[PDB]
Order: C-alpha cells, then structure tokens, then sequence
C-alpha cells in the first residue's frame, strides 16, 4: 500500500474518513479523465498522501496561512499551505471555505447537489457536515479558484453565501426547535436566520477585537450547546405555569417509577406525586426540563415564552473556559427582534470602544465589571445573575450615592472625587 | 450589474419537507421507537418519523450525492444534519423505515442509532465532536479524524442500542484552544504540549508583532528583547499551552515525542437535575500512537464502563460524581491522583464562581 | 540573676479544678441542664457542672477581682474564658447554682446563658466576637464595643434563652483587616470606607516607604510620583480598603459622614451537616449612628428573624439559603439586590475554589 | 453630664463597657489617693473622654507612631499615640501589652490576682478577657513602664510571659479539648502549651516575612475556629469506626425524631435507623459530627485517632480571605509531636527563603503552587486535598517525566528544559 497507516482506520465498524478520502481521489481522477470540468482532480489524493506521512511523523505539516480571501470580504476563508508542497504540489495551497448553512441544518438534496457540483469543479471534492460552528466546510482550494467558486456559488438556483471567520460575528446557529421540537420556547430557526441577514455586514467584514458568536436554543435542554460554544447564548424560557395533562401522567404512572425517576429528580423538590394527581409549585421550579423530557406526552412548558440571555460563553484562552452567566432573565422573542438587536448593538458598540486586541466579551466584562457591562445594555442589576453575593466587602460606590461632605468637598476642590 | 454579496444563506424554510413545515410549531409530543428511530406526532394528525445514522463528518461529495440519492427515494428530498452531525432524513410511510435504514448502511456504510430515550431512560452513545486535527490544522497537538475513529470503533456497540443509563457525551479538541464543548463534555479528549517554544529570532522579527505575542501568553512567561528585536521565554512559567505559536510562526513548541492528549471528565450543557459544569482532568497526558492510539481508547473506554457499570437511571458522570465524590471516582475508574490535577491557572478570577452560569432560577 | 524571658504563659495543668484535673480525657457525656448550665458525666461517675455567663470583653481589674471573688466560693478558686469571651465556672454542688447565677447577676451583671442544645434542637445567641474599634484603633470605619453593647440589648432575650432552631454566630470587625471569625460567620458587620486617599504629600516624604506603600494596593490604584517623590491614587481603581494606610500615615480615607458598615450573613466554621462556608455581603453600608446605631441594628435584627421565623430545626442561615436560595431570600428578609453585591474584587483566584477547604472527606 | 452620648451605653440588659470603663477610673484614682504606687490613675478618665469625643465626632483619635518593645522581644507591645496628647496629656501613649494566656484559657484565682496587681501598679487598670487571638490584653501604659511591667510579670508566683505580635509566631491557642469534652480527639492543650514553648524565640523575635498563626480544635466542630484565624490549623479526627452503644441509641430512639434530624441532614446518607438497629458505614462517613453532637452518650469519635491540618487560613488583605484547605489527610499528634514540629520548620524555612514582605503563607502556596508546598513538606498529592481536579488541561511537567525527544535534546543543547 502507499497508505499503509491509514489503511488501518478503513478496519472497524464505524464508517471511515479514510474511505471518503479515497473515494473522492478516484472519483475525483475519474472524472477529470473523462473530461469533466474539475480543476483539483488530485487535492484529495494529495491530502491522503500529507496524512499518511503526518501519521508517521506524528506531527502536523501544516504551517501559518497566508491571509485570503473572497473579492469583497475579510473572512470566510482560511489559508492553509502545506510545508510539503515541493513533495507534493497538489496541497501546496489547500484553503478552506466556511459556506453559511441554512438555520438547524435543514436541506433539500437540489440545494446540496448544487454545494457538490460547484465544489467538484473548483475544488478536492472534500467537505465538513458541519464546522463546528456550525458552517459547510468547503476542505482544500488554490487561491486562484476562491473567487470564481464564490461567483458560482452566488449563481446557483438555491444560492449558498460564505459564513464568517476572523474578528466578526461568526455564523449563527440553531437547534431544531419548532421545525420538529414540542419543546421549542420560540422560533430558532427564524431568528437565526433574522440575526445572519440583520448583520452580514458584521459577519463578512471583521472589525471587532476579536469574534463574537451567537446560538439559538429553543429551551433549557440547550441542543446547540449554546452556553459554552457562543458569547451570546438565547435560550428559550418561560414565565408562567407547566401545563399538565393530569390523564396523561396516570398513564405514565401505569408503567413508570415516577417517584423515583422524576420526583426524586427535580433540583429543587417542586413537583410531587400522590397517585392521583400530579402538583407543581411553579414559584419552586427552575425550567430544568427533566420534568417534562420524562413525561413529554402529559407536561409542557407554559404559554408565557420568551429567553435568558446567557453571556460571555468560550474557549479557555486568555483567561480561562467559560460557560456564559445569566446577563439578562428574560427577553421576548418576536420578529422582527429588535430588543435582542438593541442589546447586541450596544453590547458591540460598548466592546468594540473599549476592548484591547484580541479581547472576548466574556473577558472584557471580567475587567469593566459587571455594573458597567449592565449600564451598557441599559438593565439594572438581579439576584438571578449570581449564584451568590459576594464573599469580600471590597464595594465600589459611585460619587452621588455618598452623603455630601468636608471630605467630599475635599475630593472636589483637588479634582478627583 | 456586478458579483452578488451579502445576500445570506438559504431560507431554511423554503428548505423543509411539506409535512414539517405544514405542522412547524405545532407539534404535540415525539416519542423514541428503536435506537435511529423517532416518532413525531403533530396536532393535524400528521405523524413523521426522524431516522438518523452517524457519519464520520468529513464526506466526500461523491457520499453527499448518494445521501441524496437515498432522500429522494425515502424522504421526498428532504434531509438536515444534527449539531452533534448526525444525519437525518424524514420517512412519512412507517412502513419504509426499514427499507431506508438497510439501504443507507448498504450504499454509504452509515449505521442507525445515535438516538436516547429520557422516558424509559436508556441511551445511546451518540457521535464525537471534533476538529481538524492533521488533517487542516497548523496548531493540533493531536489528531482528531483518527482518535475519533479508533473510539467508536471500540464503543460501537453503544451508538447502535440504548445500552447507557443517562447520557454520556464525548468531545475531543486537538488543541487548548479546545475548539467545539470539549470544555463541557462528560468525557472530552483534549491535545497537549508538554515542552516550552523555542523562539526562532529571525523569524519573530519578520513576521511577529512583539507585544501583542507577549500578551497572549496567560503566565506571563514572555518579555521582549528590545537588544534583540524578539521575544525570551521563561521556561519555569511556561505551561506549553501554544497560544504564543497560534500568535507567532518563530514560537513552535511541538515535540512528537511529548504531545499527547489529556483526558477530562463530568462536563454537563443541559440543565436537566443540575446544573451545566466545565470538564476536569482525570489522566494528564496519553501518547500519539497512530493509526489506532491504543492507550488513549483504553482509558476512554475504561472510564466509560467504569460508569456505566455503577451509575443510576438519569445519573451522567458528574452526577454520578455528585453521589460518590472524587475518592471513589479515583478507586472505581483505576486512575491515578497526581498533583497535575491540582488547578494552578492563576489568572482566572475567583469571583466567576460566584455568578449564575445556568439558565436555572426561581420566578 | 538578670531579666528572665522565653519562660511562656504558666503551665494550664496546675491551673485546672480538681475534679476536672481528675478526670482529664475521660469524659463519658454533656447534658445541657438548662440554658447557661452544661453537666459534665466522667466515666469514673464524676459530676461537674459547667456555668457560663457573657462578659464585655473588655474588663476592668476589679470586675476581674471581684469574679476572682465569686470563684473562690462557688468554683473552688477556679475558672476559665470561651473563644467567644464568655465566662465559665466550675461547680460540683448543683444545688448551688442558682445563687452562683444570682450572685454574678448582683455583683457584675453578667447574663447566664449563651448556651445551646443540639440534642434537642434548641439554640441560644451567643457573644460577639469583636475587635477594638475608636477605644484602641487607628484605623476603624466602626467601633466595636459600642455596636456589640447596642445589638445585644436588642438580642438580649435570645442570650439567656434557647430561643433559635439552630445555630448564630454574629461577629463585628472595625475594617477591611477583618480581625477574628468575621469572615465565616452567619452574620458579620463590616467597618468599610466610601471615600478614596487624598495623599499627604508632606507626611509620605517624610514618613512612609513609597515603593511597599504602592505594593500593598490590591488594585493597583497607586503610582510612584516621581517629581515630587509622593503617591498618586487612580480615583477610579480604588475601592478604598484602606490598606495604603496601614503602611502610610499619609494616606488616611476617613469620612465621619461615608464610613459606616456592610453587613455579611451565611458563614459556617463547623463541619456538621454542610461544609464551612465564607461570609456573603447583602447589605453594602449602614451609617454610624453612636450612641444607639439604629440603622445597623433595625437591619441585623430584620435578618436574624426572617431566618428564625423560617429555618427547619438544626438548619442555619446558609443551609437555609441552600434550601430557598437568593430569590426567596431576599425576598423573605425585605433587603435589595443592587449592583454591589455582584463580586468584583479580581485577585483571588479560581482555583480557591476548588481546593478542599474543609475536614470533610472519605478515607 | 460629661459623657451624654456614652452615658446612653449604661441603660440595657446587657453589661456595659462604659461601666467597665467609669469603674475602672474611679477606684484607680481611689488608690492613688490612698498613697497605692500606682503610676497610670488618671489613664482611663483620659481614655473615657477621648472615646466621648469619637462619638460626637464620628472618627477615630489614634494615630500612626513610633515602634515600641520590651529588651530582648521584638514583638509583644503595640505602640499607640492619641492625636489629642496635647488636651489629654495620659492617653498621649497609651500601649497594648499583648500578655500569654495558658491553654484553654483555665485560670485559677490566684494567676489572675497577680496580673490585677501589676497592671494596676504600671498601666490603665483595663484589660481584654479575652482577645482574638487569645491573648490577654494590657490595654493602656507608657514606653517607661514596659519593662519593668514585664520584670514583674515574670517575678509574679505565678509568672506570665508576653504574647505575640509583628512578623512572628503569633502566640498558639486551643478549644477546651479533653480538659472537659468528651469530643476531643488529641490533647490540644498539652499541644498548645508544647509549641508554645518549643517555638519560643520564633514568638518572641519576629523574623519572618509576615506573622503566623497556629490554632488546635479537639475535633471538626472547630470550636477555636482554627480554619479561618489561623495559617495552620490542626483540627483532630479520627479513621476507624465510629463506636456505637446499641442501648443508647434506643433511649434516643423513644423521644428523638432520629429520621429528619439525624438520617436525612446525614452530608452523605452514611447513618441509617430502621427502629431496630443503627448502622453507619463509615467509608461513606466524612466525619462532620453531627450524629455524635445530636446522640453523644450513644455515640463517639473512633479509636484511630490524629488530626487533619489545614493550611493558609486568613482574613481579606491583599488575596483574598481564606478558610483552610487540606495539606495534610492524617497526622498522629503524640509528645513530643514531631511529626507536626518538621512540618511546621520546613515551612518557615521555605516561607523565609521564598516569601515577599507581608505575604501570608497561604498566598505563597497560590503563587508557587501545591507541588512546590509539598515537597517542601515531603508529602504526595492527595484527591482528598481538592473539592474537584482542575478545569482546564494547562498542566506544568517536570523535565524528568518526558519522553527523551530530539526535541528535549534541543532544550538541552540551548540551555533551557
Ligand atoms: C473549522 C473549525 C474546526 C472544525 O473542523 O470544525 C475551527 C478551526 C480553527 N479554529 Fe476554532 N474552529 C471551529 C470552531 C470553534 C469553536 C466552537 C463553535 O464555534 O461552535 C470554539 C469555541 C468557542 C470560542 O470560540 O471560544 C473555537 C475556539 C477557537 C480558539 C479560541 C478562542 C478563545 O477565545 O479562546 C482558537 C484561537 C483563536 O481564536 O485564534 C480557534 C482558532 C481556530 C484555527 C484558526 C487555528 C489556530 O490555532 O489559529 C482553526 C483553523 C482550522 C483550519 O485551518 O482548518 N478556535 N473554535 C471550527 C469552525 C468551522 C465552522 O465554520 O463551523
Ligand atoms: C437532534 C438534536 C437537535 C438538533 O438540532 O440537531 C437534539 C434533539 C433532541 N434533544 Fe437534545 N438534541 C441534540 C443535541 C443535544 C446536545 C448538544 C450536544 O451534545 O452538543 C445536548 C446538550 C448536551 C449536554 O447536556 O451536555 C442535548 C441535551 C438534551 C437533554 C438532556 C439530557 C440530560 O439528561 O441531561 C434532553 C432530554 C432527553 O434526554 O430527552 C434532550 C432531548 C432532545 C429531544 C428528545 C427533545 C424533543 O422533544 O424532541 C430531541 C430528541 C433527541 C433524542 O435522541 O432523544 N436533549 N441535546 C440534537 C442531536 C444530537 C445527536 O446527533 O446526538
Ligand atoms: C464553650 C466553647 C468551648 C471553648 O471555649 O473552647 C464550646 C464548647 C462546646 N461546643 Fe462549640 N464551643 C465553643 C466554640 C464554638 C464556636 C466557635 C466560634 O464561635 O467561633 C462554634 C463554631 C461556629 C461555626 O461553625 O461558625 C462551635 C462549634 C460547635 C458545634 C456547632 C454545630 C453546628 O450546628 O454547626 C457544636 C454543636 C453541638 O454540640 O451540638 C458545638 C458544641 C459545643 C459543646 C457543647 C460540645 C461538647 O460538649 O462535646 C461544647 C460545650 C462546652 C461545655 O460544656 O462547657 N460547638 N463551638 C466555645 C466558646 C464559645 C462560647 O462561649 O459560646
Ligand atoms: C483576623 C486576624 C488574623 C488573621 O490574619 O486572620 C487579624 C488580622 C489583621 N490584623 Fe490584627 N488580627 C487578629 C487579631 C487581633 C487582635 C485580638 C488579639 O490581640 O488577641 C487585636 C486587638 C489587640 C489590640 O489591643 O490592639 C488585633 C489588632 C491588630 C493590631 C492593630 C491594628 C492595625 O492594623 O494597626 C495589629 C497591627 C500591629 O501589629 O500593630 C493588627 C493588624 C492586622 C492586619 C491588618 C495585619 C497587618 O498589620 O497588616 C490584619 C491582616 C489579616 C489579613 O492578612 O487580611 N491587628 N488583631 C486576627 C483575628 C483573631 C485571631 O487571630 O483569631
Ligand atoms: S434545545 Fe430544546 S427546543 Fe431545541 S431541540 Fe433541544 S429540546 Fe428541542
Ligand atoms: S422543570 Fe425541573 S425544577 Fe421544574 S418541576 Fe420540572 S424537574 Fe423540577
Ligand atoms: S482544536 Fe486546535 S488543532 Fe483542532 S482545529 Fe481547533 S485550533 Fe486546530
Ligand atoms: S506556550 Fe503558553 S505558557 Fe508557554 S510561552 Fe507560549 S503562551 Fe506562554
Ligand atoms: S478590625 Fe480593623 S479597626 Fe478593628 S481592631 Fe482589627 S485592624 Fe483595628
Ligand atoms: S484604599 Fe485600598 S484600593 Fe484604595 S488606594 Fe488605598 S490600598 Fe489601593
Ligand atoms: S472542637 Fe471538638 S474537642 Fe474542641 S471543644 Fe469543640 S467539640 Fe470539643
Ligand atoms: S459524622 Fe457526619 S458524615 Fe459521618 S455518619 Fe455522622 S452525620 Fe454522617
């Protein structure tokens, strides 16, 4: 074999990489054999063969990109060269495109085969379903072709933009929510895509201090990860009372241990069970859902629906993994959005004035405090924002809230204060 | 007239099979019929069934087609993807469930399953989140398509069935920047450096702006040389989390050798019963051992069972943990306590503790 | 001959009672008789009877002689001092207590009690640990003494009774140096200031050392001027601790008007039941009113009855807190969330947070 | 009236200070008139009218000032000078003389007596019983009386030396310990007195980067609140079973609800009562005494018995406040403890040589971590020294625990590693 290392990995139950590697190299060859328009015919192969000596090396050959991208735009498109390209010319340039998807991942096979016909002619033949973030992968491209794939991509029946990448907002995603989910607190899918177009000038051209990035969950179940994985994560809520189907639980009772797999399961003790009917102290209840993702046929989540923004979500670097933090209890979710949008755009006016290069949201609000993070999205402070008040009498006061003073007309009369 | 822009993705709603988007929002419960297989019934009395198979992430476009092929015949040309990249497709006819779920592993070789049942409360193991790994990336400590794959093919038999007592979600990053919810992940796989950056002078005073290289370093273990025009690394604060090379080409600090993976646990997003939790280290540091990495599927695997073998119905791992405490978690997984385990990362504040991350609060 | 040194305090062994000395480590049970009188049972069948009574901390030699006076009847010239300054006799005839109570009573007007019976589950108010305030300090927000005397004569009734469901330690520091239990007590009053350092740039040249001066601002709200040779305090990084005082005579922040108090609550040093928990600021500042100090009182009493009226027996105010949470407690006890209250202080780090600071684990 | 607002002090319940106070004048002055040699008469008047004027004032009246000690001490003496010494010539100096308090503070009538004499001869006539720290406190004399104050004290019958204070050891204090509890797991009185006296010169003469504190609870109740007012603090425990008299339980067992206040407040369900018999499995058992505090003639500490020691104990200043947390699982506490004494002495020794000016030892364990701490302790990590392992995989390696690389041997070549 030539792929000795990988060949290992097309063993074993679970479907291989290897093999979609492979197969797309021989299809790929095949149809530029036969006179097909495909100006990569061999980045797959290439890539194969990169991958191979990697395993044996044990180490990437990847190197720093080049910056690339898209007539119009600042990201998108990440450069990638490989340090092998002599050896191997084929990946010599191996750029990827980050191609925005439709809301909750949602296709119909003529909008994919148009994503294939365009990637075959301009590109490996490769691709990601999905980025993490939640993007198309368009895997390995020449500079060259970045452009006029892009044009064709703009040109299709069912058109396909590119996402974002750099420091801009990056691509927003969705979970499923009202599409398929009895659970979803308000249309994800729609105010994602309201989000994507309201601000594709923040997406395609970077101008922040780093990325921000937005997910929508349509309930506490939290299907897109949203808390961790995105600055601003709006997850779905309501206000008011679970609505329970008492004839439905007495069915659930028949077979299933309530007591134990539910009653005995709720965080905070506000749903009991006597065999006859089913109570809720709605005042005791956090909106865990464990209730409810037990009974989903008898229970549902009350009719005053909305989200909690949560903030400050991402990755360790600086200073260190976030989950976001309750920034704001309860919003309304209804087109066309503009208190969600009120709040972004205070959020990235306020950020983009004062962060320092390469500063997340997260990090900048661990600096300014939490009093002038809440000033600038125009809140006032909540109990529900800490797990507890604070453990060090350590207190900022502002000027006019002290009583008025020979000390304060001291501060006065030398300009501090 | 000029090149189209800014003109956004699909509408996703001119996207969606009739049935779906005839009862959008007016579902009235789903309900788990087999591992790959759930149920969904709408107030109109429409019922549609969402069958889904795991895939390796990367496809080619060639399998692309074929999923199409296959959503044409099954799904009247409908299909979506799930945020852990599942595939599903939609099956009105019960009757043809079968005949899909035969014919996708025939022709692409993606198997049915990835599926939980909260309410009988049995569940399966569903796919990996990962990254680029050797594959594209220029900062991997390790690989992210060969691990993932030398994992599953271990635990199979758990993506399959519902063979697990509450959920269990595996995340591997290939780097600290620990790209996807690996940070938050009840089992999560993260690449290591263990050895400092060696600057390359010449190459920082070409391509590196000094300052801003010194201040992605969290330990402060980078100053500049002015003398020099380059950076100097004080080894002892170095911790070889790689920020600096992600900065800076003259900052590599790989060693095929040293790089490996560590392996975290109890992460938790949802809210269900407790609230969402940041993954902990358990075992520092497994070697690069491609194409099949063998030590590190062993501790994955042994952790797992370890688990499952002792966990309630509901109970995922950092709940299991709540019950037990980290003695027993030590004894009962086999693993070693070592003081790398201690938290020393002192730039993080104190006061993050004290603030509500989670969506749970009282009205 | 020459002046002896290094002798230490005299040996505690040939200062004990008899029958305490008797029967050293080999005790059998306590029994809370009523409340102020602990009965003590030896394994040899030895009975003593354990008197408490609250003192002032502060003494005067003769109220001191005179208990030396009372000690010589009815504890055989024998007695102790508690870790909250209270003060404990020794009788061995029971049915001379009741004089011994009202001896003390007629003499120095020292309260029986500040007891409490865990068997049955009833709580009395014990002292206040507290430090010296406008008597001896030089740098208090607050006095101690003064407080300490006006909340107890509105306690007064929870002292001498076992009026609590369980346990409340209240506890007083003058400043930021937060001396004794302060910072892990159920309930903490906390001398803070509102106002900033004007810097005298006379008595710095003159006294203070500028570089260690500097060094001691947690927030780095102090800079060398050079000019000048003086300090310069960033008004808007100040939180105004008071630290830089304590270095320097020429940084003092008073403001009679702004200096005042916060009140802390939920703080637990005792293993039982839950682990030791730091103290949590719910009220951000109350003035000082000498002589009576009514606003600080009026709020420490309206939280100490909020909890009593609503606490399960054993349960203490921050495991009452664990039961309603914030929400409800807030409520509940009529104060307000403000801003303040949400932590800023940056420098204690995360890791704290996970280090095991508690007795409390498996073997 | 010339004292209207403390006046106001002496109405209430509960015992005056103020009363302390104006006793304490009036028959000092008394005694100086009846010829007694007593050099301070007026020295509380002078302190009565200096807290009146506090009061209408609202601040305090005590400066910063001179350093001030006893010959052959450096510690003990608190240096205080009044801002009114020219209108109130006593309380010009007006000095603390932090005194040694015996174990457990026990007391016979006689010690005290003796402490009366002197301190009426040479200072105010006020004292504290007791302070914080422990200490008895001398509260008001002159730089001139301090030694010979101090030759009598030690001339006494029964002799008292002088407490700690500055960057030293401060002086050790204890809980009641076996002198009357059943609960004690160690001698702290005995351990008290013995560090007391082995670390005399460490106490007398501060050398140290910052002071230093060492408390002793008989067992986790934690009565001297050893976790958060002292660096060290040795809190007894024990690792066998928890004895169980069977009998006694029952006696409980007839008027005690042993179901809600003892089984279900169990921290980890280790105590069950089925109306028969009690059985606790003491390896779910973490030892927080609760059940022994609610039944002690049913139940008792184990036979095995030593002492937890929790390290870095301390109020707010500079990084924060800290309850100890565990440094050492087990340690046995038997005369002449010097288990507890190596440990003690390889920290000072480190502390010296690593510490910055007023770092308090918990903040050098923050700033060079737990593995430095523990080897200079001579110790092995331990999961029972954290509440969970770390959030984050940013792990430190020792140079000896890698893999030998080309990669090392160019650390190696250069001159780093
Ligand atoms: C393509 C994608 C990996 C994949 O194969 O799925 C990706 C790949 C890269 N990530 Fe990421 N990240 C991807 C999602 C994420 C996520 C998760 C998310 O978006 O849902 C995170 C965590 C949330 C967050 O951003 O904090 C993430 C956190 C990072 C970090 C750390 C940022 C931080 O504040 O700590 C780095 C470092 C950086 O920003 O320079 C980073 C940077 C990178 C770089 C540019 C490499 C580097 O060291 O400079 C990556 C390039 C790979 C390549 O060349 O092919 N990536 N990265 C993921 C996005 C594709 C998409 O469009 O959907
Ligand atoms: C399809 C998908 C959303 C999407 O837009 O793609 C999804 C769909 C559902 N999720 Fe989810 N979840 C999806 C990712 C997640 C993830 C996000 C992730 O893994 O990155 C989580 C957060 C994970 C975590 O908590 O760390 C998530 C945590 C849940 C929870 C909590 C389980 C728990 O006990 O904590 C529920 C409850 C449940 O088990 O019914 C849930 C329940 C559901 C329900 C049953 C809700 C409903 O009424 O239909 C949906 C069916 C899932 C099933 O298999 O039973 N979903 N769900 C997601 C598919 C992932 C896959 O291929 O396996
Ligand atoms: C009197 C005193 C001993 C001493 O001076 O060394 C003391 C003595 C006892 N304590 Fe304590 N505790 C003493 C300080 C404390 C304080 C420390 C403090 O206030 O800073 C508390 C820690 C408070 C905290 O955790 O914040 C303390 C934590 C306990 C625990 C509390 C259990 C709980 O509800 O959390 C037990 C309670 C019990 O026995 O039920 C206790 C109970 C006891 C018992 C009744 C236990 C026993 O007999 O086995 C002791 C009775 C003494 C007697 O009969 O003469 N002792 N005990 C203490 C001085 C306080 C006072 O004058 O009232
Ligand atoms: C809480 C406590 C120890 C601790 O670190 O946790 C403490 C805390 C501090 N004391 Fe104290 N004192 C503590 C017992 C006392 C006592 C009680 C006693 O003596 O038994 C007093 C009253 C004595 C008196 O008559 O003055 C007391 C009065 C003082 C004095 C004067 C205040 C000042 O800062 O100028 C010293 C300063 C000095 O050495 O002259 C001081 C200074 C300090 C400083 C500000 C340290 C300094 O000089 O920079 C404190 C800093 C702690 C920190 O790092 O945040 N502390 N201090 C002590 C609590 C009781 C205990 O040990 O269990
Ligand atoms: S986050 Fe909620 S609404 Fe969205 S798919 Fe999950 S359970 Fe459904
Ligand atoms: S959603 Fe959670 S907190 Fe609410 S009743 Fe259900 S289980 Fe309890
Ligand atoms: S986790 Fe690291 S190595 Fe993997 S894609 Fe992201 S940045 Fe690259
Ligand atoms: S690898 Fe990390 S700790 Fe080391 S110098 Fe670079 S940024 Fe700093
Ligand atoms: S708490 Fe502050 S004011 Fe009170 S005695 Fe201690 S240092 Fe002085
Ligand atoms: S009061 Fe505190 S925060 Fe303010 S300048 Fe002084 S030391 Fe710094
Ligand atoms: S800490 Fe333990 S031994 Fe000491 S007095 Fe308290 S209960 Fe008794
Ligand atoms: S000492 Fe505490 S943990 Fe142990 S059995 Fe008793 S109540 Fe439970």
């Amino acid at each position: 074999s030539e792929t000795p290392l990988l060949d290992e990995l097309e063993k074993g139950p679970w479907p291989s990489f290897v093999k979609e590697i492979k197969k797309t190299a021989e299809l790929m060859e095949k149809a530029a054999a036969e006179g097909k328009d495909v100006k990569m015919p061999k980045g797959a192969r290439g890539l194969l063969k990169q991958l191979e000596i990697s395993y044996k090396d044990k180490k990437t050959h990847w190197k720093h990109g080049g910056i690339v991208s898209v007539v119009g735009y600042g990201g998108g498109v990440i450069g990638r060269y490989s340090d092998l390209g002599e050896q191997i010319p084929e990946v010599e340039h191996f750029h990827t495109m980050r191609i925005n998807q439709p809301s909750g991942w949602f296709y119909s096979t003529k909008a994919l085969r148009g994503l294939c016909d365009v990637w075959e002619k301009w590109g490996s033949g490769l691709t990601n379903f999905h980025g993490s973030t939640g993007d198309i992968i368009f895997l390995g491209t020449r500079s060259e072709y970045l452009q006029p794939c892009f044009e064709d991509l703009g040109n299709l029946e069912i058109p396909f933009d590119i996402g974002g990448s750099g420091s801009d907002l990056r691509t927003p995603s969705a979970c499923m929510g009202p599409a398929l989910c009895e659970f979803a607190c308000y249309d994800t899918l729609e105010l994602c895509y309201d989000l994507t177009m309201t601000y594709q000038d923040e997406l395609h051209r970077p101008m922040w201090p780093y990325k921000f990035k937005i997910k929508c969950a349509g309930c506490p179940n939290d299907c897109v990860a949203s808390k961790a994985r995105s600055d601003f994560a709006i997850i779905g809520t309501w206000k008011d009372d679970i609505k329970v189907d008492q004839e439905a639980v007495k069915e659930y009772a028949s077979w299933m241990d309530i007591e134990n797999e539910v009653v005995k399961l709720c965080p905070t003790g506000a749903i009991k069970w006597d065999g006859k009917e089913l109570t809720i102290d709605n005042r005791e209840c956090v909106r865990c859902m464990h209730c409810i993702n037990k009974m989903p046929k008898a229970l549902k989540p009350g009719d005053e629906r909305g989200a909690t923004i949560l903030i400050g979500g991402k990755a360790p670097f600086v200073e260190g993994a976030v989950i976001g933090w309750v920034a704001v209890p309860f919003v309304e979710v209804e087109k066309p959005y503009d208190e969600i949008k009120e709040i972004l755009e205070a959020i990235w006016d306020w950020w983009d004035e004062e962060g320092k290069f390469r500063e997340r949201i997260g990090e900048l609000i661990w600096r300014k405090g939490m009093r002038e993070f809440l000033k600038v999205i125009g809140r006032e402070a909540d109990v529900r924002m800490v797990k507890a008040p604070r453990n060090n009498p350590f207190m900022f006061f502002e000027k006019d809230e002290l009583k008025p003073s020979a000390y304060t007309e001291e501060l006065k009369k030398r300009g501090m204060w | 007239e000029g090149v189209k822009t800014d003109f956004g993705p699909p509408y996703f709603r001119d996207l969606l099979h009739p049935v779906i988007a005839k009862n959008y929002g007016k579902w009235k419960y789903h309900e788990v019929v087999k591992p790959g297989v759930i149920k969904r019934v709408a107030e109109s009395g429409d019922v549609i069934y969402v069958v889904r198979f795991g895939t390796p992430r990367l496809l080619s476009i060639y399998t692309v087609r074929e999923l199409c092929d296959i959503a044409d015949k099954y799904s009247d040309g409908y299909l979506r993807w799930t945020s852990r990249n599942n595939v599903e497709f939609f099956v009105t006819d019960e009757s043809k469930i079968d005949d899909l779920i035969n014919e996708v592993q025939e022709r692409v070789g993606f198997p049915c399953g990835g599926t939980w049942d909260a309410v009988k409360g049995e569940y399966g193991l569903s796919n990996i989140v990962h990254t680029q790994g050797w594959i594209h990336c220029h900062t991997p400590a390790i690989d992210a398509s060969g691990i993932v794959k030398a994992v599953m093919d271990e635990l199979y038999e758990y993506f399959t069935d519902h063979k697990l007592p509450a959920m269990c979600r595996i995340s591997l990053a290939c780097c600290a920047n620990m790209c996807g919810a690996v940070h938050a992940s009840d089992i999560a796989i993260v690449g290591i450096h263990r050895t400092p950056p060696i600057p390359n002078d010449e190459a920082i005073r070409k391509t590196c702006e000094i300052p801003s290289t010194v201040a992605a370093c969290p330990t402060g273990a980078l100053k500049p040389d002015m003398k020099n025009k380059t950076i100097k690394v004080d080894v002892e604060k170095c911790m070889y989390c790689g920020n600096c090379y992600t900065m800076c080409p003259g900052m590599p600090l790989f060693d095929p050798e040293n790089d490996g993976a560590a392996i975290m646990v109890g992460g938790k997003l949802s809210e269900a019963r407790r609230m969402p939790e940041l993954s902990k280290v358990v075992v520092p540091w497994v070697p690069n051992e491609p194409p099949r990495w063998p030590t590190l599927v062993k501790y994955v695997k042994q952790i797992l069972e370890a688990w499952a073998a002792n966990a309630n119905k509901h109970e995922r791992l950092i709940e299991w943990v709540d019950r037990i405490g980290w003695e027993r978690f030590f004894e009962l997984t086999g693993l070693e306590f070592t003081q790398h385990l201690i938290d020393d990362y002192r730039i993080t504040p104190y006061f993050y503790s004290e603030f509500r991350a989670s969506t749970q609060f009282k009205w």
